[PDB]
């Protein structure tokens, strides 16, 4: 009846299926949502980018906020592809923020281990910061990408 | 109306 694998879930349930990466707020204000990605699609698409998640106030975006008039519709995305990495992509019409140094605004950056993304700067009461989960599965999925399989 | 994202006008220091 799902009381045994529920176990297991709450203990550490199986994450990597297809498990890019997570974004959860430290200063309390969005709840935790999970990024991701198939990993087929990736592997099979050798375009230049395969998934990017668009975060802000919009309910379009990929990430709903709560409710920040300094944060814009889509205040910050993150793009997945290249090879075996990730890379944030900023896109707020005021900034966004990595550990409290400003990056530049749509441009790519290297993914970072528990990395944070702060926005909403100008008044030390209207930032509200984001921290990104890594998931290390999917890192070693990627790192082998596609398998050999001997025939 | 509209709803612009309230931005900062203090030449992107």
């Amino acid at each position: 009846a799902t009381q045994r694998f529920l176990i297991e879930k709450f203990s550490q349930e199986q994450i990597g299926e297809n498990i890019v990466c997570r974004v959860i707020c430290t200063t309390g204000q969005i709840p935790i949502r999970d990024l991701s990605a198939d990993i087929s699609q990736v592997l099979k698409e050798k375009r230049s980018i395969k998934k990017v998640w668009t975060f802000g106030r919009n309910p379009a975006c990929d990430y709903h906020l709560g409710n920040i008039s300094r944060l814009s519709n889509k205040h910050f995305q993150i793009l997945l592809g290249e090879d075996g990495n990730l890379l944030l992509n900023d896109i707020s019409t005021n900034g966004t923020w990595l550990n409290g140094q400003k990056v530049e605004k749509n441009s790519n950056q290297l993914l970072s281990q528990g990395d944070e993304i702060t926005v909403g700067v100008g008044v030390e009461s209207d930032i509200l910061s984001l921290v990104i989960f890594i998931n290390d599965k999917f890192k070693q999925c990627l790192e082998q990408n596609k398998v050999d399989r001997i025939r | 109306s509209l709803e612009v994202t309230e931005a900062d006008a203090t030449f992107v220091q």
